[PDB]
């Protein structure tokens, strides 16, 4: 294969030395990859390309997929070759997650990663330990439980009390302002919902291109429902995730890059009261996120690690194999 | 038969009048300055266009926005207003 | 003659008549203060509100309603009271180009266009989609709904006041007699 | 797939001037008060009466003036100008 | 829309699409009205067009000056996220039975065209007798061919066969042996694939209008960055393009002084065409796709094909697709 390369950033502009592919930032180079160790291009947003390195990639058998600012999947630059691999893998999908043992083996395995994770992120305090030392055992207790449980809907009640489990402690962090009790509201009526809103729409968003990328139907879900108005295997797959937006969003509350100054009370054309973040705020905000999410490892970034992922499954389902889809856990 | 819609668009404050003088009698003033026409044979057509160029040689201008836009019978089934109003409709029969 | 002088007046479309559609849009305290200057002070007025301004439980998901806004559907009483205080919404008929003819215990209800008809049923039919969005995403648990209640299992299986779009959700009739289209020789 | 021709006359000029503004990226002015519009689905039709029912209620006149006619593609055939150019012709394949 | 000119930059509106050449407006397209667009040349796109015309699921397809095909910008969202069509084309495409009737069809449809276009040419009878003859024991052999890989090499066979006999026709300057595909080296070939990414771009965007997915095809298994079904339909249709030829190299349109020749990115001896030969060349050719046979241009014969062959699918028959066939 080789280097996927992701541009995710802000207006970076791509140029071609006729043997090499050159990303510069404010004319600093930032990436320099050789033609034949690349196999695809992610451009999600506004990146100018110059002619020349359009002209050489088709000329290479090179596809470049090309996602909106938000992360909507469009489509792709691409020829016979690229683009057989965006259909040859739509019918075993599909009858791969119908096939009970196998959806629910993956579905297993997500939940105890998930949990893993919320354990994880605990453990990482190291001031509070002695107030935590409960609600660890209790979800060391909850995640032995998943091991066994031959159904779904058993899968989300153990979810969803890990979940409880895992909020009802936030109080003790975040500073007097801050401090939140009751659960998620539609129109939220406190802040840290309102940055875990804007946190979880980017990361779902930007999974689901992510997944689009590597040739998958979105709708077609192994532990979500089949729906319309979401992706199912995007909200499915980044469950494992989910721990960085709310590490992030307790780094940034605490550490004073957004004050009680920042939060914007109104009403809505509707005439519901809301509290909104500012403009400022919110575009501080997503920038900030996007590098917590460059940031995920020195080898790959998030995208990269993603795509292997995808692969990963695609594998799995093509040689029958549950097993063979080893999913991230944060093993330190 | 052809049914024709005309609609001018000149500046001289006294050809325009002319012309609208002239055309209200082939047809219903539809519009401000839209009418609707209808001819049997194109030679009763070509009289009305030389009547036409005859009023608007007095303007000494040369204007030339005057467009004659053919209607059809389907044409004027799809056809209405916002309203949802049939609009440029003709009767078969009417039994007054 | 009413419905002619009503033609004559511009309103060219009828729509079928129902109570129904008017259950959304009810401001309670008018209601109790006409109820409170008819039968006087009495403690049965408090009552009745706490009959209607509850909230719906369905897959420990609460779906309440705006405050001081609606009649539940589906409950005895708010037939009787829906067309008691009809009236009361002539003007936002008024502003908005329908007009209302009540005859023999009924009405029937007429208008000039329908294009705000389309426009609340589009914005409701988005506006419910990005509900079961974040439902189905950042987990919310409370959901306020001010219209839309008749799609209420949708969910699960500017403003324009809230009975357009109850309204838009059906499709409105029309009210030298010429009798069809003209033929290739001409009319006779 | 569908032409239409689009023409008003609004009486208050800056009422009529953001229908006019609305109205150009549409389709060309091809006259003073009429537009040439192609559509390919109705539902960008919805939306642009939509709007233009907003326009008509910001101006508080209540102006029905606004007629949309077709245009197929043989009523296009016999529709010309008054020196018989022929107009409203939609090019097939442009080899700029 | 086409875009053979000279450097043209393609830009948006949000509503529109316009094309500037050093700041001058050469067109201002409603993107109501637009179908496709293709891009012979070194054109530009900005990334917001390419937004919008992604939104709207527009084709755009990419070529060179040497006229060889490079790609195209295609989104793989269905019309109305409707994935029943494509279901079925996916399934019915591989089934063997189904997929070699119409492999069949469409060589043997080939293998006649070929004959028929030798058989005009009178003068030269005497010198044509035996290779015809050739061709139909081919064509004797396309029946009786019961596996779908024997047909690559027998229309491989029938093509060299009827390649090689353009050297008759032909003045001296422009002779050839061999079609060379990828680098086109010779003044004949140029012609050849310039007007096969016209044809090709006409006929695919056609297909993804009636609602296929064209990167899948029946009979071009493997292919080098042409879309299958496209490059498999235009099969029967490819003798407008090398008549075409035969017809403007001949009666003087197109003389040698046209063609520039340069050495590319490594060095490689590559012919190409000035922009206004071809801006000429591609004009005719669309001129004499619209002339088609009487009450049909061709585009109104590629969707009627494009609609039997869809009914030939779902009702799973494969008698109900019907190829072309010249007039014998």
């Amino acid at each position: 294969q080789g280097t996927h390369l992701v541009l995710a950033g802000d207006a970076q502009i791509i140029t071609t030395d006729n043997q090499n592919l050159i990303v510069k930032k404010d004319d600093k180079i930032t990436h320099k990859i050789s033609l034949e160790q690349l196999h695809a291009v992610t451009l999600i947003g506004l990146h100018t390309m110059t002619l020349p390195a359009k002209h050489r990639l088709l000329e290479h058998k090179i596809p470049v997929h090309i996602a909106d600012r938000t992360g909507r999947y469009l489509g792709a630059v691409t020829s016979f070759q690229p683009a057989q691999n965006n259909y040859k893998n739509w019918f075993i999908q599909l009858q791969m997650c119908d096939r009970e043992p196998f959806a629910h083996a993956i579905a297993q395995q997500i939940v105890i990663s998930r949990i893993h994770n919320q354990r994880q992120t605990l453990l990482k305090r190291k001031a509070h330990r002695k107030q935590l030392q409960q609600t660890l055992s209790n979800l060391k207790k909850l995640q032995y439980k998943v091991t066994a449980a031959t159904k779904r809907s058993s899968l989300n009640g153990l979810e969803g009390s890990a979940t409880r489990e895992y909020f009802q402690q936030f109080n003790l962090f975040l500073p007097e302002w801050a401090h939140f009790s009751k659960r998620t509201r539609r129109p939220p009526k406190d802040p840290f919902n309102v940055l875990l809103s804007l946190g979880y729409t980017i990361l779902y968003s930007h999974t689901d291109a992510i997944l689009q990328s590597a040739g998958f139907i979105t709708w077609k879900g192994i532990y979500h429902q089949q729906s319309a108005a979401h992706a199912a295997l995007a909200s499915d797959i980044m469950e494992s995730y989910r721990h960085l937006v709310e590490r992030y969003a307790i780094y940034i509350i605490n550490h004073g890059q957004i004050k009680q100054d920042d939060f914007r009370q109104e009403k809505d054309h509707l005439g519901q009261d809301t509290i909104r973040l500012s403009a400022e705020a919110r575009r501080r905000y997503v920038g900030g996120l996007i590098n917590r999410f460059q940031k995920f490892s020195k080898d790959k970034t998030l995208h990269q690690h993603l795509y292997q992922q995808a692969q990963q499954l695609k594998n799995a389902m093509h040689n029958q194999q549950s097993s063979q889809f080893q999913v991230w856990k944060e093993l330190k | 038969m052809k049914h024709y819609l005309i609609c001018f668009d000149v500046q001289h404050d006294k050809t325009r009048a002319k012309l609208s003088r002239l055309l209200e009698k082939y047809g219903p003033r539809v519009q401000g300055s839209v009418f609707e026409v209808s001819f049997k044979t194109p030679d009763r057509k070509r009289q009305l266009e030389y009547k036409i160029h005859q009023i608007i040689k007095q303007s000494n201008t040369e204007e030339n926005n005057i467009r004659f836009y053919n209607l059809n019978k389907d044409t004027i089934k799809h056809s209405h207003d916002i309203n949802g109003n049939p609009i440029a409709q003709l009767p078969a029969a009417i039994v007054l | 003659y009413e419905i002619q002088n009503a033609y004559r007046q511009g309103y060219h479309w009828v729509y079928e008549s129902d109570i129904e559609d008017f259950f959304d849009a009810v401001y309670r305290p008018q209601l109790i203060n006409r109820l409170k200057s008819l039968l006087g002070n009495d403690p049965l007025w408090e009552q009745i509100e706490s009959w209607l301004g509850q909230d719906i439980h369905i897959k420990d998901t609460i779906i309440e309603r705006t405050p001081n806004l609606g009649l539940p559907q589906g409950s005895p009483l708010s037939p009787l009271l829906a067309n008691f205080i009809l009236d009361d919404f002539d003007s936002d008929l008024e502003t908005h180009g329908f007009k209302i003819i009540r005859f023999a215990d009924d009405f029937i209800i007429l208008c000039k266009s329908q294009h705000e008809a389309q426009q609340a049923a589009h914005a409701v039919e988005q506006s419910l989609k990005e509900v079961k969005l974040s439902i189905n995403v950042e987990k919310t648990h409370i959901i306020q709904l001010n219209q839309g209640f008749r799609f209420l299992g949708y969910l699960f299986r500017t403003n324009l006041p809230p009975w357009l779009a109850n309204l838009g959700t059906k499709s409105p009739q029309p009210l030298k007699k010429s009798y069809g289209q003209i033929e290739t020789q001409g009319t006779h």
